[PDB]
Order: C-alpha cells, then structure tokens, then sequence
C-alpha cells in the first residue's frame, strides 16, 4: 500500500497500456481508426437497445484512445494540435431573492 | 400572493436640490424595503478554500474578495489590447 | 419602436431589459435588478437579460427572437398577431410561421 | 517577468481612460509616500502648505519593485482624491474617476502576489474551523417613518473617498446600514422549474 | 443494495462512525452482490480512504477492512505496472511518424463528438424505432431539466471592457437562453 | 459628520443565532467576515446544512446619528438572541428593544434577549439610557426574514 | 412628516410589456 | 444548408463524467475555474506551447495534465 502510487490515480490506468508499447513501435493512428468505429458500433447498439449508460467494453476503450494521441501531442509534438475553442465556459452565477417584503 | 403591489412610493414635497445621486422617477423613489449589496456575481467553484476535499483549526486572511471572482491577467488583456488596435 | 416600463416603479428602460421568466409579463431596469426590488418571491435566475432595440436584417431569428416566439407560443398557442410583437413587432405574421415551421 | 508588469499595466489603464482621462489630467510630483490612510491629510496639508501620472511611467518613476508599484498606487490614490474632491456628487465623470479607480486598485491588487459567544462556546466545542475572512465596504440608505409604510430608499452612489460631512435634504430621514450578504450560494432549483409548461 | 453509495450517503450525513454500515458476513457481503472494485477516478476512492480512517478506531468489529486493503494493493500495483507500461510507452515512440493533422482533425473531431454521445458521420410507421426515437427525446428533456437555474458564462472577450466589482457585462446570459431554446423546442414539438 | 457623535454606551451588542436552533438540529467551515466601515464584523460557520451566522456590533466606534441597520435573515433562521455588552451598569441602564412595537424584556454589564422575528421587515428597535446622566444611544435592525 | 402618505406608482403590466412608440397611415380622410 | 447546431459546452460527458465543467458536475487534479480560465488564456496567448501555458495556469499541474485537459 503506497500514496503516491495510490493518489495519483485515474481510470485511464487501470488497465496500464498492454497494447500500445507493441503498436507504437509501428504508426499510432490505426487504433485510433479502428477503435472509434467500435465506439461508434456499440453506440448504435445503445440506442438500437433503448439503453443510456455507456458499457464497460466501450467507455475502457475510450481511454484507450486519448491515451494514444496524448503521447503524440506529449512526444512528438504534432505541427498544429489546432485550437478550435468557443472560448467561453459555464460558470455559476449567484442568486438572491428581492429585498422588498411578499404582499399577500 | 400577489405580484401587483406598487412597492415603489414618492412623497408630494420636492426636496430635488441636494438630490443628484439618488434614483430619480424623471421626485425621488422610496421603496417598501432597502436595498441588496452583491459582493461578486461569478463565484469560483473550485479554490479548495470553499470545495472542501476529505483529506489533510487554521484561519487564512484571504487578499479581499477578488479571489473568488475570476479574473483575467493583465499579460492577456496586454495581449487582448494589442488585438485591440 | 416598443416602451418596457420597468416592473416594481416607474422607469422606463433605455435598451436593456431583465424579463421576469415566472412572471412572463415584467421587464426590469438595469439599477431595479442590481439592488433587488423585484420582490422577495423572485430569486434572480428567473431574469433573462433581453435588449429594447431594434434588430439587424430580417430572416436572423437570434436567440431574443427565437425565445421570445417560444414563449409566446407557451404563452398564447395561437394569435401570431400576439406572438410576432412577443418577439418585438419588427417580425412579420408571415415570417414567424414560416420560421417556426 | 516584471518588465512585462510594467507594460501590461500601462497598457490597460491607458485604453481604459478614454471616456475619463484620469491619466492625462495636471498631475504634479506631490511627493508624500506616507500611509495611504495619510494620503489625502497628507495633501490636505499640502493645500494648506501650499509629471503626471502618465508622465510618471515615461519619466521612469516606477521600477519593478514593490516601492515602484507602490508610488504607481500612491500617485494614482492622490489623482483621484483629486478628481473626487473637484467634482460634485451627481456629475458623471465623479463615478468615472470612481468606477477608474475601483478598477485600477482590483488590477493593481492582484498579480503582484503571483510575482464571548454562547454559541461558539457549542460550536468550536463541536467543531473543528478552518477559517478565511476579508473586508468589505458596505453602503448606506435612507429610512422614512411614513404612516405605518416605514420606506427605505436606493443606494446613494457616494464614492468611499469622498470624506464629505452628512448633509441632509430632511432632517426627518433615518439613515440606516446595508450589511453585505455573502456566503454559499442556496440552491438555485433546476431548469424545469424556470420556464415550465404554462 | 449499492454499498459504494451507502459509504457515500454515511460521508454526506456526517456519521459513518455511529453505524460504518454493520460489516459483517450478513451485510457487507448482501451490498457487494471483497468490495466491488469501485469504478470513478476518486469520487469512490477518497470515500474508501476516509472510511479506513474512520474504521481505524473500531479496527476489530469490521472484518471488510482486509477486503478494502487488498484492493489498496491492487491499486498501487495497477498504477506502478501503468508507471512502467507509460515509460515503456514512450521509448517505444518511433522517433520519426508525422502523425498526420486532417486525420488528427478527423481525430480530434469525432473523439469529441463521441464523448458526448451524438451521431458521428463517417467521411473516412415502424412503432418498435419509434420507442427508440422519442426514449433519446425524452432523455434530453430530463437532462436539461437538471440544470442550475444560475448559469453564467465568461468569454475571452471581456478584458477589454474593463468590468468593475458591479457592472454587469452583458455576455452574462449566451448559455443561459440557448438552455431555454432547447428545453421549450422539445415540448412543443406535437 | 456624525462620526464625532459617536456612541458613549453600547460596547458590544451581539446578534447570535440561539442554541435552541442549534440542538434541534445539530444534536464546520467557518468563515469571519468584517467589513470596511471601522466595525460591525459578521462572522458565520456553515457546513455542508445549517449556517448560524452571528452579526456582532462592536458599537465603540459606530455612530449615532446612523442609528438603525439593515441585513436579510432566512427563512429557518427566525430566531434571535441579544447579547448587549454594554460599557458598564454603573446605574440602571435601561435596555428595551421593540421588534416592531413590542418590547422583549430579556431572557432571565451583559443582557440577553430573546428575538423572534416574522417574514419580512422588522423595526427591532433597541436602545440604552441612562437615568442620572441623561444620555440615550439607539439601535435599529431593519432585519428583512426571508420567506 | 409622519402623516404625509406617498404616491404609489402603478406599473400597469401590460404598459410594462409592449406599448409601441391614425392619420400618418394615410387612408384615413 | 440550415442544420440544427450541436452544443458540446453544454453536454455532459458520457463515458467519464468527472472531466466535466465545475458549474456541470453537481500536485493537484482538480483544475479549478481559475486555473481552467487560465488555460484558455495562455493557449489564446501562446497556442499550445504546453510549457508557458503550464506556468500560466500555475505550475501545479503537469505538462501531460495541460494536454490530458486540452484533448
Ligand atoms: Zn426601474
């Protein structure tokens, strides 16, 4: 039982990498080609089973795909990585209630 | 309950000479109850000071209120003034 | 050119109202929504900032003007008399139902 | 980092005095560095006694240092003291350089930080209080005795570094206290709730 | 009967020490159908470390505690053989791919629009659909109507109007209407 | 100005939540706040749902001819306690407070009160005098209790 | 000061919501 | 052609649900909106260096952690 090792936790290494080290020796993109067309079938499943929540096979599967193209951005530095914000966020806003007395 | 209460009176005396800064009907509007003071309108929601995590009696005497209030840097609105003109 | 007479007084807002979204009827002034005078009922999330001018050229539908004939149509269900001066007045009968539609 | 501090200030409260000129106003050197408490008694005496503030940038008087920013926040302090003492109350160039000054202290505020109760005789016994506390200024309004309407008034838009003695349009005013309400917000209720199907 | 919320439900009320939900064979094993390996980065993870420290002081009337400390195990074992997989990933990045941007484009696109659960175009009667048509439908309506009445925005444009401590900036409401287009469009679609 | 009129009586006057509101419910993050005017620090301690916020009014340095005060209380908090430090009961300090008319006598230097408040404004006025030395000091809480 | 009863100033809703600002249609002789 | 628009800054994540706004959710990982105001601010000032939009956001999240917020 470790903190650091124990703090530093995400669900994005749960499963550790056990794919990628063999595929990154080759092109990256083509599990990310291949993997997003299962996210794709398996959402057509979802809504084709009147079903909402996303399944266990498909959302660790998601973090299959932003773990390959983070080390691409991290590594290799890709030449645009383009910036296409609506640069704005939601934010909460305070309330209060008039200070004038209800009439009844 | 009803909504159409007036909540919103003038005396008949024009006392308008020393009255420049108040609200003015254009007499002077004297409402039923007083005023409401906002200190900030957009609150940070994250600033463990007001998120409280579950981990780890101390006071802070936080620099006034514009901690809590999202503000920009001058860097960017250097940045943004450029991109003025 | 519409008048917003500020709900809680008298005064007439310039170009800027705060209508009420509980109410559905009342417009506020920026100083009469600042220092809350529009009673304690209200909680100030139901006051959307809506503007007095007159728009750009027609067939834009922003967003005021799409709000404002979604409420109308809550509001009334027909009468696009009444639903095109909910949106300002400056929107034909034949233009919010073929937006609309 | 700090020579960069220096430009980005400038830059702003230039563009941001178009509508006042609060920064092109007949500035001398009134050279006190005191308290800025003493900062208008301080020149209070220098009336009786006896280089802008754009030009205090331009003639290099500010230095990336806390002094340098300090004589920038002494000398912008006596330009509005200036500008608040000259104008009456109601003219809109009074709140301008109000509404200049308000801004220009929250900007210079930051960013140089990132360069006997029954009561609480129960709840600290019962409590453990991590604690955070700041100032604030309150407002005033007025307060009628009416026949039994008891009426309140708006908020008088007096700057807070006015210092000028309480006139009265009616002595038969009240004058009451604002206190600020500020803490976690209450739930504000959900979407259905605004904009139901009427 | 959801034994990583009642943990959740004894935090939220302030007293998971005056019951620390009764561990026994009778309880703590009929919530589980070992503790169930919970799912969230740490919304179940800090939960479990405050409910160690507060089992501490008991530390013999609750057998689960060995049941949460193999999982803690797991934990930091998963995260050290993602250390060493994560550092054996990034030596082996072939030191020249040129990862290509229209198709990072088309990555980066349909990522996005795949997270948030909508329709991805490719480019690389009948009342059973009908069900399935208006059950997404009313999906949305439910999910907007969980909203906070008090949303706000803040854009990257609003510097160079030079906001006081109370001036109302007028790009206060662009989320809040869109909000509103959308809840009241979906009810009067008959 | 009346900041020369200031008060000569009144040292601390406390706006405490009772305890009675308190063991009905409770059997914290507390947050001071005071406030740029030389005085009145409002100090409240809520937890995530009760706040028992406290307006104390250290009246030493607060003046006279600004007698009454304002401030909004909730709903659940319509319950109030005084706690009136005065400087001293040299004589006999007569402290009444009249919510709006009616006069709360106390709850048996320092006297407690017991303030119940209804929905929307209240006078709450309060005041202290002395019978030899002729010198009255008054206190007005504008308290609006939220629906 | 006391006995002096204020005006009480009426919104109207409907002048609040949607009063606009006939012989300048010319149809009417 | 007229198509309904797709609102992504209101849609709530479906597979994670955690990397979610702080007004749409009900070192240090908890990216506040100070420092998510902050990184917006340096990729609109210096678009993606990761390095001096690292220290524009304060310093306590990673170089990785900007680009895990980014993607
Ligand atoms: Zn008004």
């Amino acid at each position: 039982i470790k903190l650091q090792n124990l703090y530093n936790w995400t669900p994005s290494n749960y499963i550790g990498d056990d794919e990628i080290e063999n595929f990154r020796n080759g092109t990256p993109d083509k599990l990310v080609s291949d993997s997003l067309l299962k996210l794709k079938r398996l959402r057509k499943e979802r809504i084709l089973n009147k079903v909402l929540k996303p399944t266990t096979e498909e959302r660790e599967l998601y973090f299959k795909v932003k773990r390959i193209l983070k080390e691409v951005i991290l590594a290799k530095k890709v030449s645009k990585v383009p910036i296409n914000n609506v640069r704005a966020f939601p934010v909460l806003q305070t309330n209060y209630n008039g200070s004038i007395p209800v009439v009844r | 309950i009803m909504i159409d209460a007036a909540s919103s009176f003038v005396l008949p005396i024009s006392i308008t000479k020393n009255v420049d800064v108040l609200q003015r009907t254009d007499e002077i509007l004297w409402f039923r109850g007083p005023s409401v003071i906002v200190n900030e309108r957009i609150i940070n929601s994250g600033d463990p000071h007001l998120s409280l995590p579950l981990n780890r009696n101390e006071k802070e005497s936080l620099p006034g209120p514009f901690v809590l209030g999202l503000r920009p840097s001058a860097k960017f609105t250097a940045h943004r003034l450029s991109m003025l003109r | 050119h519409k008048v917003y007479i500020c709900h809680t007084c008298g005064n007439e807002s310039i170009n800027v109202r705060y209508h009420n979204l509980r109410a559905r009827d009342t417009n506020l002034c920026s100083r009469c929504f600042q220092e809350g005078h529009f009673g304690a009922n209200f909680q100030s999330s139901d006051f959307i900032r809506l503007e007095n001018n007159g728009n750009s050229v027609k067939k834009n539908w922003s967003d005021q003007e799409m709000l404002l004939l979604l409420e109308g149509i809550e509001m009334y269900e027909d009468q696009w008399e009444k639903i095109a001066d909910h949106v300002g007045g400056h929107k034909r009968v034949e233009d919010c139902i073929e937006k609309f539609l | 980092k700090l020579v960069d501090f220096l430009v980005n200030v400038q830059s702003i409260l230039n563009a941001a005095s178009v509508k006042c000129h609060v920064v092109d106003e007949s500035f001398p050197a009134k050279f006190f560095e005191k308290n800025p408490d003493k900062i208008y008694e301080s020149y209070c005496k220098f009336i009786k006694n006896r280089t802008t503030i754009n030009k205090r940038f331009e003639n290099g008087e500010y230095e990336p240092i806390q002094g340098g920013f300090y004589k920038l926040y002494h000398d912008i302090k006596l330009v509005c003291t200036i500008l608040i003492h000259f104008y009456p109350q109601g003219t809109r160039n009074y709140q301008l350089v109000d509404k200049f000054y308000k801004f220009s202290s929250e900007l210079l505020l930051r960013e140089c930080c990132r360069i006997a109760t029954e009561l609480d005789k129960i709840i600290s016994y019962d409590f453990i209080k991590i604690s955070m506390n700041y100032t604030v200024p309150i407002s005033q309004t007025y307060q009628i005795r009416t026949k039994d309407m008891d009426l309140f008034s708006s908020i008088i838009s007096k700057s807070n570094l006015d210092k000028r003695p309480h006139e009265l349009p009616n002595t038969n005013f009240k004058i009451n206290n604002v206190l600020p309400q500020t803490d976690i917000e209450n739930e504000a209720p959900r979407l259905g709730f605004v904009g139901a199907n009427t | 009967l959801q034994e990583q919320s009642e943990l959740m439900s004894t935090v939220m009320n302030n007293t998971p020490t005056t019951v620390a939900a009764l561990a026994a064979v009778a309880a703590a094993s009929e919530t589980n159908g070992t503790i169930p390996k919970p799912r969230s980065s740490a919304q179940l993870e800090q939960l479990l470390y405050r409910y160690r420290a507060i089992q501490n002081h008991p530390k013999e009337n609750k057998l689960e505690i060995k049941a949460i400390e193999d999982t803690f195990r797991n934990i930091s074992r998963d995260q050290d053989i993602y250390e060493t997989k994560l550092d054996t990933l990034r030596k082996s990045i072939d030191k020249g791919f040129q990862y290509d941007e229209d198709l990072l484009n088309k990555h980066l696109v349909a990522l996005q629009l795949l997270e948030k659960d909508t329709d991805v175009p490719d480019y690389f009667g009948d009342p059973d659909t009908e069900i399935r048509i208006s059950a997404r439908i009313s999906n949305r309506i439910n999910e907007l109507e969980r909203l906070p009445a008090n949303l706000g925005t803040y854009s990257l444009d609003d510097c160079l109007e030079f906001i006081t401590k109370d001036d109302l900036s007028s790009r206060m409401d662009t989320f809040k209407i869109k909000a509103l287009v959308e809840l009241k469009s979906l009810k009067l679609l008959t | 100005l009346g900041n020369g009129y200031n008060r000569s009586l009144l040292t601390e006057d406390y706006l405490l939540n009772p305890n009675n509101f308190k063991k009905l419910i409770a059997k914290s993050m507390q947050k001071e706040m005071q406030s740029l005017s030389e005085q009145h620090t409002m100090e409240y301690k809520p937890y995530k749902n009760q706040n028992w916020v406290e307006y104390i009014f250290n009246g030493n340095e607060l003046s006279q001819n600004e007698n009454a005060f304002s401030f909004m209380l909730q709903p659940m908090q319509t319950f109030l306690t005084l706690q009136s430090h005065l400087t001293s009961s040299l004589k006999d300090t007569e402290t009444l407070l009249t919510i709006n008319k009616e006069p709360v006598k106390s709850r048996t230097i320092t006297e407690i009160f017991d303030i119940r408040l209804s929905e929307g404004l209240n006078h709450l006025m309060f005041r202290c005098e002395d019978k030899i030395s002729h010198e009255t000091e008054f206190m007005n809480f504008w308290i609006n209790v939220l629906p | 000061f006391e006995t002096m009863v204020a005006n009480p100033i009426k919104v109207s809703r409907l002048q609040s919501n949607g009063v606009l600002t006939i012989h300048y249609s010319l149809a009417n002789f | 052609k007229k198509e309904f628009p797709v609102n992504l800054t209101i849609k709530k994540n479906v597979y994670d649900s955690a990397q979610d706004f702080n007004a749409l959710q009900d070192v240090k990982k908890n990216w506040s909106d100070q420092e998510m105001l902050l990184l917006l601010e340096g990729i609109e000032m210096y678009e993606d260096q990761w390095e001096k939009i690292a220290d524009h956001v304060g310093g306590h999240k990673r170089v990785e952690d900007c680009i895990e917020k980014f993607l």
